[PDB]
C-alpha cells in the first residue's frame, strides 16, 4: 500500500495540469521496463541527512573509499516532520536527485561542500559540481554520499539538481514526499490505508 | 596416458623449483639487509660507546 | 478534535 | 503440522532455481485451481533480465559445451532446454521434460547412469544439472548468417536548435569518452597486444538534409582527412560516393576521433531550424543493411 | 585512521596521476607489457622486489592490476615451460614475488579485506601464543629444533580452521587471484587447448600458504637511540614464536608440495 | 666518462639552470624599467 | 596435512566458477606513485651502467645484453634521461 | 499527567 | 611552437 | 627416446631440488645464528644507552 | 509521544 500510494504521487498517475504530457509519456516507457530495484525506487524514494555527516561515524572513521563501503545507515521516512530547517537532506527516486537545503543551515557546512559563504552564494545549476570542490572532509564526505548512490545503480547517470528553500524548484522536492499531501493527492498514509481498509 | 600424466609430473615440478629458489633469493636479501643493518648498529654502538 | 493550528504543518 | 512439507519444497526452491538477481517472482507458490486465483486478488508473474549484472559473492554464468558432436540437449515437443528439474528414467536412459511432459530419449554421448535417489551420478560434474543460469555453446545450426560484430552509429541532430542547447557539443565529448574508455565492447580484454577492436563506428548528422561522415583512409595508405557529403534528398534516400561510411575503429582510430572534434565546430554557425531526423534515422538503415548495430539518436 | 589518509582517497584531485607518471607508464605498456617484464626479468636481488613493488603500485594508480597479473601469468608460464637445464634459476622468477606482494603489502590491500585476515588467523597464532605460555619455552629453544614438534596443536588447529573455510568466504581480492591464476597455469600448460589439473592446484595452494598466510605472519604484529631501538622493534618485530610459526608455515608448504606430487 | 645517470644528472642541472634563468629575467625585467 | 591442503584445493576450484572483482585499496599515497616512479626511473639509468662497462647480471639465463637492449628500452632511455622537464625536480 | 511518558 | 621545457609550461600552454 | 631424454632432464631438475631444499634447510639456519647474536648486541645496546 | 510535542509546537 505504501508503494501502490507511491505511484498514485509520482509523475505516472499526477493530474494533468502539473505534469506535462511528453513527461508521462517517458515515466510509462520507464516503467514498463526497468527493474524492480529501480521500480520500487521510482515509486519510493530514499532519502538520506547529510548535515550531520559528523554525527553517523565511528570512532576511528573508517576512511571512505568503496573498498570498504562508505557508510550510509540512515533512511529517512518520507514525512515533512522530520524535516529539520537546519538540515540538508539528499532525496533520490530512480530518475533525479534533489539536495534539499534550509534557510538556517550552518554557514560551516556550507563552506565546506559548496565553498559559498551563504545560502544567496548558491544557485541550483552549478552547485552540483561544485561539491567536494574546496576539499574540506565535511564537503568531500557529501560527495562519498552522492557517487555512492550514484554507482549503487547500473548506470552513474542521475542528475542533481541542487534545491534551497525559496526557490520556485522547491515543490518538485516536496512532491517526492510520499507520506506527505503534495497537489496530486491530498491522503498522508496513515489516511490512505485508512481508505483502502474500508473499501476492502 | 603415460607421457600425459608425466608431462604433469615436471609442470608440477618445475615449479617448485620456483618456489624453493623464491624462498632462497627473497631471504639471501633478508640477509643482504641485515648485514648492512648490522655495520650501522655497530657503527653507532662505538659511537655510543 | 483535529483543530486549525494542531493540524498545520510545522515547516 | 502440514508446513514442514512446505519448507522442504521452499528449500529447494531456494538452492537449485536460477537467481534471485536474474528472475523474481511475485509469488513463490502457485494455487491449483482457478477458483482459488480469482480470491487470490494478487497477480502472478516473472521479470527476467537475462544479461543481470553479477553481485561479487555470488556465482557467475558457466558455459556448457557439447563438443564436436553439436546436438544440444533438446525436448522434442515443447523444445524446452535440458534444466535440472527433468525426471530420468529406465536408469537415465530416458528423461520425462518438465514443462510438458513428453518422455524424450536420452543421446549416445549423454549416457551416464543413476544413483539411488533417481538422479544422475555426475549431476553435480555437468553445472547444468545443478544450477538454473547456465550459458550453452549453440552450434552452427543456430546462425543464419556468421557473427556480426559490435556495431553502432550515432546520429547527431545539427540543427540551430541544438547546438543553441550544447546537444551537438554534449553528445560528440559522450561519444569520443565512450569509445575510448577502454570498455568498449568487441575490443579483445583477454590482453594479448594485437590491434583488433572489431567495433564498426559510423557517424550521420542531419538538419534540413542528411549529412554523411566519410572516414576510411587513403587506399594509398596516407591519412585522408574526413569529408562532409550533404544529401538533401530527404524523400528519396541514397548512399553517397564512398564505401568508407561504416569503418572499423581500431584502423580508423585517428579518423573518427578528429571527426567527432569537428563537428560541433562545424555545424557550429548552422542557421537551419527544420529538421528531417525521419529521413536521417532511414539514412542510417542503408548503411547497415549488410551488418546492423544500434543507432545512437 | 588520520585525516591524511581521507584526504588521499576520494577526493577528485589526488586520483589522476602525474604527467610523469603517464608518459612513463605508455611506454611500458604498449605490445602486451613486454618493456616492462623484460626490465624485471633483467633484475637483481634486493633490485627485484623494489621493481616488483613499483611495476605492481604504478598499476593501481592506473587501474590496470588485472591487465599486469593476466600479462604476467602468462609470460611467467612461458619462460619457466620453455627454458631447459638451468641452474639455480638465476633470481627465481617473476610470479611467485608478484603474488607475495599484490596479496600481502600495506598499499594493496583493503582495510576489510585485511580484517578478515586477521579474524581466521588469530585463534591460530593464539594458539601458539599459548604454547610458549604453558610449558615456558624461551626463545633460544625455540630455533633450536624443528617447529613441528613446537606448535603441533596450534598447526592442527590451523587446518581445522582452513577446512571450515570456503572460497565464497574468501574476499573479493584473494578469490579473484586464484582464479586468474588457476585458469592461467591451466591454459599454458594445454597450450594447445577442463578438468583443472593438479598442477593448478599445486600452484593455488602454494599461493595460499606461503604467499598469503606467511607473508601475513610477516608483516601485521638520546633522540637517535630512541628511533633506533623502535626501528629495531619493527623490523626484528617476532618476538620469535611468531617467526617460528611462519617459518612452520613455509616449511609446511615443502610438505604440501610433496602430497601433490605423490 | 658521461654514461646513463650522469647524462640524467646533466639534463636535470640545465633544466633547472632554464628555470632560474627564466624568473630572475622576470625579476630583472621588472627591476631595469623601475 | 598437505594432503589435506591437495582434497581442499581440488574441491574448492571444482566448485561452480564465482563472479569476483579485482579492486584494490585507493589509499595508495601519491608518495607510493612517487617512489614507484622513482625506482623506475633510476633502475633505467643504474641499467645503463651494467651495459656500457660489462657489470650486468641478468635475472634469467639467456637473457643476453642484447636481448634488454631493444629498440623499446632505447626509448626508455630517451625518458630516463630527459625525464627532468615535466617531473617538478625537487622531487624524482 | 502526560510529561512524563510523552517527553 | 616554442619548446615547452618545464613542468609549468605544459599546464599553462595548455 | 622421448621419455628417455626426457628422463635425464627431470632428474636433472630434481637434483636441483633436492639440493635447493639443502640451501633453504642451511641459510635457514645461518639466519638462526645471525639473528641470536642481533640480541645480544641489542640488549648491550640498550644498557649503553 | 511526539505528538502532543508537535501540537505544542505548532500552538
Amino acid at each position: 500500500a505504501l508503494f501502490i500510494l507511491g505511484v498514485l504521487k509520482s509523475n505516472a498517475f499526477r493530474p494533468v495540469k502539473e505534469v506535462s504530457t511528453d513527461k508521462r509519456v517517458f515515466s510509462w516507457s520507464r516503467l514498463l521496463a526497468l527493474p524492480v530495484d529501480r521500480i520500487c525506487a521510482y515509486v519510493h524514494p530514499r532519502m538520506l541527512p547529510l548535515h550531520n555527516l559528523s554525527n553517523f561515524g565511528g570512532p576511528s572513521d573508517r576512511v571512505l573509499d568503496g573498498q570498504e563501503e562508505v557508510i550510509l545507515p540512515p533512511a529517512l521516512r518520507l514525512t515533512a516532520e522530520e524535516m529539520t530547517q537546519d538540515g540538508a537532506y539528499l532525496l533520490e527516486n530512480g530518475e533525479e536527485m534533489l539536495l534539499w537545503i534550509g534557510r538556517s543551515i550552518s554557514p560551516q557546512w556550507l563552506a565546506s561542500v559548496f565553498g559559498a559563504h551563504s545560502l544567496d552564494c548558491v544557485h541550483p545549476d552549478v552547485a552540483a559540481a561544485s561539491i567536494g570542490d574546496s576539499q574540506d572532509p565535511v564537503g568531500l564526505r557529501v560527495r562519498a554520499v552522492v557517487q555512492s548512490v550514484q554507482g549503487e545503480h547500473l548506470c552513474n547517470a542521475m542528475r542533481l539538481l541542487v534545491i534551497r528553500q525559496g526557490d520556485p524548484s522547491e515543490q518538485k522536492f516536496f512532491a517526492q514526499l510520499m507520506e506527505d499531501r503534495v497537489p496530486s493527492l491530498l491522503l498522508t498514509f496513515a489516511e490512505f490505508l485508512q481508505k483502502v481498509d474500508m473499501r476492502s | 596416458e603415460e607421457v600425459e600424466r608425466y608431462l604433469e609430473e615436471n609442470r608440477k615440478l618445475r615449479l617448485h623449483l620456483d618456489a624453493a629458489n623464491g624462498e632462497v633469493a627473497a631471504m639471501s636479501t633478508v640477509h643482504i639487509r641485515q648485514e648492512k643493518m648490522l655495520d650501522q648498529l655497530t657503527s653507532t654502538l662505538a659511537a655510543a660507546e | 478534535q483535529e483543530l486549525r493550528v494542531s493540524r498545520m504543518s510545522l515547516m | 503440522s502440514t508446513g514442514s512439507a512446505a519448507q522442504q519444497v521452499l528449500q529447494e526452491i531456494q538452492q537449485f532455481n536460477s537467481p534471485r538477481y536474474f528472475t523474481r517472482a511475485s509469488v513463490a507458490r502457485v494455487p491449483h485451481s482457478s477458483s482459488l486465483q480469482q480470491k487470490l486478488h494478487l497477480p502472478i508473474g516473472l521479470f527476467i533480465r537475462p544479461l543481470a549484472p553479477i553481485r561479487p559473492g555470488s556465482p557467475t554464468v558457466p558455459s556448457v559445451n557439447f563438443g564436436n558432436c553439436g546436438v544440444v540437449v533438446r525436448c522434442k515437443r515443447c523444445r524446452t532446454y535440458i534444466n535440472p528439474f527433468v525426471h530420468w528414467e529406465a536408469h537415465g536412459r530416458r528423461w520425462s521434460c518438465n514443462l510438458c511432459g513428453y518422455v524424450n530419449d536420452t543421446p549416445q554421448f549423454y549416457m551416464r547412469g543413476l544413483d539411488e535417489k533417481g538422479k544422475r551420478e555426475d549431476r553435480f560434474e555437468r553445472a547444468e544439472l545443478s544450477m538454473g543460469s547456465v550459458e550453452f555453446v549453440a552450434p552452427a545450426d543456430y546462425m543464419i548468417r556468421p557473427p556480426q560484430p559490435p556495431a553502432y552509429l550515432f546520429l547527431i541532430d545539427v540543427s540551430a536548435t541544438a547546438v543553441a542547447s550544447g546537444l551537438v557539443e554534449s553528445a560528440c565529448a559522450g561519444i569520443r569518452a565512450a569509445l575510448t574508455s577502454g570498455k568498449l565492447p568487441g575490443c579483445t580484454d583477454s590482453g594479448a597486444g594485437r590491434g583488433d577492436s572489431r567495433t564498426m563506428v559510423g557517424i550521420v548528422t542531419y538538419d534540413s538534409a542528411v549529412h554523411f561522415y566519410a572516414l576510411g583512409s587513403a587506399s594509398g595508405g596516407g591519412k585522408r582527412r574526413p569529408q562532409v557529403l550533404v544529401m538533401p534528398e530527404i524523400d528519396d534516400v541514397f548512399l553517397p560516393l564512398s564505401d568508407d561510411l561504416f569503418v572499423n575503429f581500431a584502423e580508423n582510430r585517428d579518423a573518427v576521433l578528429e571527426a567527432l572534434d569537428t563537428i560541433p565546430s562545424l555545424w557550429r554557425s548552422n542557421g537551419c531550424i527544420d529538421n528531417c531526423m525521419g529521413s536521417a534515422v532511414k539514412a542510417a538503415l542503408l548503411v547497415m543493411k549488410h551488418v546492423g548495430g544500434k543507432i545512437l539518436l | 585512521e588520520n585525516l591524511p589518509t581521507l584526504m588521499s582517497i576520494l577526493s577528485p584531485l589526488q586520483k589522476v596521476p602525474k604527467a610523469v607518471c603517464r608518459r612513463l607508464w605508455n611506454l611500458l605498456s604498449d605490445n602486451n607489457f613486454i618493456p616492462l617484464l623484460t626490465l624485471l626479468k633483467a633484475s637483481d636481488g634486493d633490485q627485484r622486489r623494489r621493481l616488483v613493488a613499483a611495476a605492481c603500485n604504478l598499476a593501481n594508480s592506473f587501474s590496470a592490476v588485472p591487465d599486469l597479473a593476466y600479462h604476467l601469468f602468462r609470460y611467467e608460464l612461458k619462460w619457466v615451460g620453455h627454458l631447459p637445464a638451468s641452474l639455480f634459476l638465476h633470481s627465481s622468477s617473476l610470479l611467485f614475488p608478484f603474488l607475495s606482494f599484490v596479496t600481502s603489502s600495506k598499499e594493496m590491500l583493503l582495510p576489510g579485506d585485511l580484517s578478515w585476515l586477521h579474524q581466521v588467523m588469530d585463534p591460530v597464532l593464539a594458539a601458539a601464543d599459548s604454547i610458549v605460555a604453558s610449558e615456558h619455552l624461551s626463545a633460544d629453544q625455540i630455533l633450536r629444533e624443528t617447529p613441528a614438534k613446537l606448535f603441533r596443536p596450534a598447526g592442527s588447529l590451523f587446518l581445522e580452521r582452513l577446512k571450515r573455510l570456503s572460497l565464497a568466504d574468501f574476499p573479493c581480492t584473494f578469490r579473484g587471484l586464484l582464479y586468474l591464476l588457476a585458469d592461467a597455469v591451466d591454459a599454458q600448460l594445454r597450450e594447445s587447448p577442463h578438468h583443472v589439473t593438479s598442477s593448478a592446484i599445486a600452484t593455488c595452494a602454494e599461493t595460499l600458504i606461503c604467499c598469503f598466510f606467511g607473508n601475513f605472519i610477516l608483516r601485521y604484529a638520546d633522540l637517535v637511540g630512541l628511533r633506533r631501538m623502535r626501528e629495531i622493534a619493527e623490523r626484528s618485530r617476532v618476538p620469535p614464536t611468531y617467526g617460528a610459526m611462519d617459518k612452520l608455515l613455509r616449511q609446511m608448504a615443502s610438505f604440501c608440495w610433496e602430497a601433490v606430487s605423490s | 666518462r658521461r654514461y646513463g645517470p650522469e647524462l640524467a644528472h646533466a639534463f636535470s642541472s640545465l633544466s633547472d639552470e632554464n628555470k632560474y634563468l627564466k624568473v630572475k629575467l622576470q625579476s630583472s625585467q621588472r627591476a631595469e624599467v623601475r | 596435512a598437505g594432503k589435506e591442503i591437495v582434497d581442499w584445493c581440488a574441491l574448492q576450484l571444482k566448485l561452480p566458477r564465482l563472479e569476483s572483482p579485482l579492486k584494490f585499496s585507493s589509499a595508495v599515497l601519491r608518495k607510493a606513485a612517487d617512489e614507484a616512479t622513482g625506482e623506475f626511473l633510476q633502475y633505467i639509468l643504474r641499467l645503463d651502467r651494467d651495459m656500457r662497462e660489462g657489470t650486468f647480471q641478468s635475472g634469467t639465463p639467456g637473457l643476453t645484453e642484447r636481448d634488454v637492449a631493444t629498440p623499446a628500452y632505447e626509448e626508455l632511455l630517451e625518458f630516463a634521461i630527459r625525464a627532468s622537464t615535466y617531473e617538478d625536480p625537487a622531487s624524482e | 499527567d502526560s510529561a512524563l511518558r510523552r517527553r | 611552437e616554442a619548446a615547452l621545457r618545464n613542468v609549468e609550461e605544459q599546464f599553462l600552454a595548455q
